[PDB]
């Protein structure tokens, strides 16, 4: 009954963006990843040092709310300011749909870095059941879940154990 | 024995749009378009003026409304809907010009002219412009014939600039109801005024003539005005008509105008004004006035773009 | 035993651009920019005037030529490269902006001014305005004096705007071939015409003096014009070469004005039109005018832009 | 004599994006995967549907085609309006360019998707050849081929027989 | 044993910023905003005329500054700081629309026109118009009466344009110091000026009134001007205070125009100007002068936008 | 002592982007790969290409550095002109940031190809070690090194003995 990113998100996962979720004898367990939590944190974090950005340029009034200018020159002003309106216009519906496109991949991105990382972590011993979990081919106690959460797990330790319980 | 790789999700999820979809849920998401805005004017670390029943231009000629101005200094001018540049009914020729210079002016410092006069009456003046009783604009002098249909001597009045900077110089020119009227002013004949500088001479005729009472009055006197630059001489002739300059005007430094219906403020900062208050933002964009000056979000047609601060949020 | 994965592809590839190369070959692509005109100008569902020789501004003075469109409606107004403002020769002075007044007006509603005359002809015609026989400008009156040389005594003329609508108001001056000719029409001595209102005065003088013939005619009508606010009075006084308006109009609403070689066509819809037809797209682009108006791609210099609808082409 | 994506594109795949070839006894069969395609297709539907936007703001005429203006707004006019143009320009080459990497990139990322799904199914019954298949190291008539297709393989009632193939 | 995959880094990395992140090191980037001015106007392969002490304008009038360009062909044209339109104090009417139809013109091509005199002096000279001692503008007569006082025999003159080309034409009219001036050179009674074309009457009036001495003189030549188009006729009717043309101006072909206060050099090539150079670059920006001219990189306001040319570095 | 990409980057390396980097009984050496340089060079020729374009629109005064231009008309061309500025501030530091994004993500995508190229030729004779590296179980001389190299490595030849080697 435990699933990882493949199936879908976990609405339990409230310490962090990331987490690994375990099964054992012990029973279930959740922890977050801080490194790749805060890795996407960041990089979001510095999308929007970008785009809260302040022109620093000045603007003053061509034109008069109470006292209209001649219709000539407003005319042009208007057609100006119009073109710029749409100009700008596009290019923020632009910059917010390609933003969030990217951000979007992002965070799929660390999702897969970190899964990767794992399996990689655990070489031979494990076996991907296909919704963004491992199948450990050993006991792996609460320890030895948590060394693979902090990268510590060494794969020679168990992998005469689990080669054989992979026949 | 088993371990998942996951990431979160809520149940509160934003939509937001991409490249390729309308509204996929985000787990957070922040808006990108200011629409919040404050009805008044964030005056705090500026020095205000805030004109009331004075308009801009009346600054430089001094109607009674604009007494307390005739020297301002200010880096926020704001004008008011009930402002008038003018007592005695008329206009500016070439008003915007010149609004658009003293919006950004800083103020105005004046200095006297220097002119004086023989054989004519300098005290003109009408109960349009009232202050303990009939006047007339404060930096300005209604010139006349020394008594009723009497001929206006033939005059010239010239006025250095001694400044290192451009000396705003404004005069007048009568337009009365009826040839019978201006001649009462100024005597019979032609009346035409003729004003010189090195890079400027042109001419004004009195055109009178019939036209509708404004506050009783059928008469006009309209503005218009030069930059004189520094060394440079300004020459005026005329036998009538001619409301003359006693004061130049000189622009202090640097200023922001704005045109608004609402409260100052001088408690909250602002640097993005419009008619209706105070933009206060640190959005690029902003959907509230396209017409919003000094540093401001870019005016954008859409009322809201949100951009996701999360991950795509895929819930059980 | 085995199973592989693949993705399709064709031999009919479509090149197209990417941030990284030119002429990537994809499976399918459709164009972005428009490059295709419909020769007419679709009207369907617009209330047209298709003005002919009619130009947009003799709408309001009434040459013979715009006879059928002194009150004209439209939702959608065209100019044709023939319409001429004008019979008796002469222009519009500030001309374009009051043709761009009417363009967006929906059209014209006249009312009369209610003036009338002693001690003067009113009915000074020219060969030049034929009807039936010489005439003139239909919502105007050439003023003359009582008989050759006699003199033209000095007269006003009000008219208040009791509309909620600025109306607007149009007048002529007479620049006859010599002064002789002026003496002739109006009588000897100086003539001007002053017209007044609360918010415009300004005078007009008669320049008479040799120029080349139009229509085999050496003199020149010139129009000026001026909008009238609700309520307010415009007085108009002159000794001679004035054309006096007969009527005062009001715009109707909104229309949308183009210029256009080709022919209308009731059948097809369109919303962007320019003078060699309509641009009917949903593409964002279009390279057929600049000076395309209505609602419109947005013009560009590239004549093709491709947009890619599938994958990467990846042929054996 | 069969491929996959690593290889080429198949000219023979008709009704879809993306599909499945497969050699076995039976011989050879190609099936197209609709879940996939279809992905892709919205997503490409949804870049149209942005993309084929309507302004709805109007623009007037500020110039005479029959009557030429005055000289110095009419070249105001049109050093406003090239400067619009050349804006307009940029941003259209520069919107289809980076649509179309996208587009490509997206319609590539599908691929990847489904290759990896299928290499999960078939979890250590199979390897990769190298060229977008899978060596399955057990008989796969017709019937097991087109549970590899519809996500119903068991790799459970493979596996003992593959292993000991793959050795 | 073992094999690794792995990528180049060097020590020499440069940061470059991305969408996520400020100072992301890369492998090597290369700069998109130019910033590097060549401080000469570089002209090879164009015909260049630098106008020196010749203003634009003195081109078509002729004071002796210009004597050298009466009849100039370029394709590139440099204007100087230095450059005076004018000898005889004044200045040109709509100068800027002018000088903008000048600076894209190619060039200029004189044509005479043909008038003749009767009854009057031609030879109007002054000292501030130096050759061989007093002169005047190369292109036009000062029109003088006969004699001091005398009266100037009001006159017609005309001409028409026989060329495919539109003409440019242009006149002037004097303004004297004093109405005692204007008649020592034109006689008493008052002057008007009438110059019809077909599509343009307009008058004009000498305005005598003391002023600045520019030069030590008071008076002002003031210059006017109009196209008049193939086929058409322009009249001109005087009696004195009038400047009148010798020589009609049709313009070359295609040039373009730039301010500028550095050295010609005719070895570089250069497609970009701006006062200060040349700017050659095929970068897609620069922050160097926003109103450079020509075909040139868009300007922008930041000094330095650097885009990666490598990957990522991660050094050990 | 040996490293792949995940830990870090190689100062060592000159002749190319990419690269191998081996170690057996004979000893350390390290070569470039050609085929994914270029690449990575030719994608990166291509921005550059379509970045280093000249415009072909010419733009006149409308305005005079010496003789100023009438009041009302020039804060009309200021307004326009600054305005323009923003766009194409913007823009550029758009194009930048953006095109940056792209170029590296890029050039490690190439790096992904190239690692699970070699991957899919090893098949079942190597493990990976986690840090870009292949641990190959066999003998493998400098001309085994350079088979995989260039792309003819042949895996059955090793096979009987690595899968031995893995148990
Ligand atoms: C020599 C001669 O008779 N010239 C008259 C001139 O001649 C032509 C006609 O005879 C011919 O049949 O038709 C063509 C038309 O294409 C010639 O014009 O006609 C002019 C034009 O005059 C009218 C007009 O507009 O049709 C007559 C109008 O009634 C009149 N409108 C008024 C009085 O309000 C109108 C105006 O006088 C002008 O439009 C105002 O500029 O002209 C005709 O005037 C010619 O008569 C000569 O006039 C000149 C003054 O220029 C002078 O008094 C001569 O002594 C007189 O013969
Ligand atoms: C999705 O959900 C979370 C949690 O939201 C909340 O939880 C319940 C109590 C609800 O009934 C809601 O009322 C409540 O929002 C959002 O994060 C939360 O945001 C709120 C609102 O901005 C924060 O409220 C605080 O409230 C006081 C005012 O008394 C302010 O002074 C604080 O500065 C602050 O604004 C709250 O801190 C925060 N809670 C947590 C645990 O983080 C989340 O933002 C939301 N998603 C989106 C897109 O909005
Ligand atoms: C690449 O190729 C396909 C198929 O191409 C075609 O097959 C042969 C008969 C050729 O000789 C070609 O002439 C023909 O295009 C393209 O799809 C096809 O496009 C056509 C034309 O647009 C579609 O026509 C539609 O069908 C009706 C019926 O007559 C027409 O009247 C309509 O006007 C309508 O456009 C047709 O449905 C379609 N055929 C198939 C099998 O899908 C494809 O567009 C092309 N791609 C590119 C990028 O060039
Ligand atoms: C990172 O570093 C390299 C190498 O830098 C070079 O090595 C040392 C001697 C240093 O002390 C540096 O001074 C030196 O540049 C850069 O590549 C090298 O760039 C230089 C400078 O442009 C090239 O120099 C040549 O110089 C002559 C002028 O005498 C020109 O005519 C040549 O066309 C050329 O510009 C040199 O070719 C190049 N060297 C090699 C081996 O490729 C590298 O560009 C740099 N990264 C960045 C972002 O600048
Ligand atoms: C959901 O996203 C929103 C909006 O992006 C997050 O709110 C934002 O949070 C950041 C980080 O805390 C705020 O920064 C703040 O600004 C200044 C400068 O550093 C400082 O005074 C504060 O202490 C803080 O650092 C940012 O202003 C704020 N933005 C808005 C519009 O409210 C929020 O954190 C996200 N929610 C969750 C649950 O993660
Ligand atoms: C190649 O790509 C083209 C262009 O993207 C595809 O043609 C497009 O097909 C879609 C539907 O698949 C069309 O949408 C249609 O809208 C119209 C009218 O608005 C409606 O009447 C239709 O029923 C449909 O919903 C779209 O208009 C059409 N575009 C063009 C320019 O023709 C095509 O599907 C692709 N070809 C192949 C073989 O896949
Ligand atoms: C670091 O990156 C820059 C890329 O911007 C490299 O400099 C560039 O090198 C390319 C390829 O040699 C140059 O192209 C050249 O074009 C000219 C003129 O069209 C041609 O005559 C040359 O033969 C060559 O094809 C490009 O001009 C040059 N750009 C600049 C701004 O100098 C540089 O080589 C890279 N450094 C390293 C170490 O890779
Ligand atoms: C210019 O725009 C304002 C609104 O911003 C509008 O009220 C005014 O009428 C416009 N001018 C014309 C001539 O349409
Ligand atoms: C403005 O552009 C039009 C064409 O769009 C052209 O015919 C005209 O010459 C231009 N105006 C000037 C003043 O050069
Ligand atoms: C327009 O901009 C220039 C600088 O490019 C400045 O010197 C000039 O004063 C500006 N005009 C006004 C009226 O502020
Ligand atoms: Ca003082
Ligand atoms: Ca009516
Ligand atoms: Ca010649």
């Amino acid at each position: 009954a435990i699933a990882g990113f493949i199936e879908n998100g976990w609405e339990g996962l409230i310490d962090g963006w990331y987490g690994f979720r375990h099964q054992n004898a012990q029973g279930e367990g959740t922890a977050a990843d801080y490194k790749s939590t805060q890795s996407a944190i960041d990089q979001i974090t510095g999308k929007l040092n970008r785009l809260i950005e302040k022109t620093n340029q000045q603007f003053e009034l061509i034109d008069n709310e109470f006292n209209e200018v001649e219709k000539q020159i407003g005319n042009v002003i208007n057609w100006t300011r119009d073109s710029i309106t749409e100009v700008w216009s596009y290019n923020a519906e632009l910059l917010v749909a390609m933003e969030n496109q990217h951000t979007i991949d992002l965070a799929d991105s660390e999702m897969d870095k970190l899964y990767e990382r794992v399996k990689r972590q655990l070489r031979e011993n494990a076996e991907e059941d296909g919704t963004g979990c491992f199948e450990i081919f050993h006991k792996c106690d609460d320890d030895c879940m948590a060394s693979i959460r902090n990268n510590t797990y060494d794969h020679s330790k168990y992998r005469e154990e689990a080669m054989q319980n992979r026949i | 024995d088993k371990i998942c790789l996951g990431h979160h999700a809520v149940s509160n999820g934003t939509k937001v749009n991409t490249l390729t979809e309308r509204g996929v849920e985000v787990v957070n998401a922040t808006e990108t378009v200011e629409r919040t805005n404050i009805p008044r004017i964030c005056s705090k670390g500026k020095r205000t003026v805030d004109l009331g029943q004075c308009g801009l231009l009346g600054t430089i000629t001094g109607p009674p409304q604009c007494d307390q101005f005739l020297e301002f200094s200010a880096d926020l001018i704001i004008e008011r809907r009930e402002g008038s540049d003018v007592c005695y009914p008329g206009k500016f020729v070439n008003e915007e010009a010149l609004r658009q210079i003293l919006r950004e002016s800083g103020g105005i410092d004046k200095e006297a002219m220097g002119f004086t006069y023989s054989g004519i009456r300098t005290n003109g003046a009408t109960s349009a412009c009232r202050r303990s009783g009939s006047s007339f604009y404060a930096e300005m002098k209604w010139l006349l014939s020394n008594t009723d249909n009497a001929a206006f001597p033939q005059m010239t009045k010239s006025y250095k600039n001694t400044r290192k900077s451009p000396a705003l110089i404004v005069w007048g020119i009568h337009h009365s109801v009826s040839t019978a009227e201006q001649t009462k002013l100024y005597g019979s004949g032609n009346k035409l005024v003729t004003v010189g500088s090195s890079n400027y001479q042109q001419s004004f005729v009195p055109s009178p003539g019939a036209r509708p009472q404004v506050n009783g009055l059928s008469g006009r006197i309209d503005f218009h005005w030069l930059m004189l630059n520094p060394n440079d001489t300004v020459t005026f002739s005329f036998n009538g008509a001619f409301i003359a300059p006693d004061r130049a005007s000189f622009l202090r430094g640097k200023s922001m105008g704005i045109q608004s219906g609402v409260q100052v403020d001088a408690n909250c900062e602002g640097d993005c004004y419009h008619s209706g208050g105070t933009i206060i933002s640190n959005l690029p964009f902003q959907n509230i006035d396209s017409r919003a000056v000094g540093k401001c979000p870019r005016y954008v047609k859409q009322r809201s773009l949100l951009l996701a601060t999360g991950m795509k949020n895929v819930p059980e």
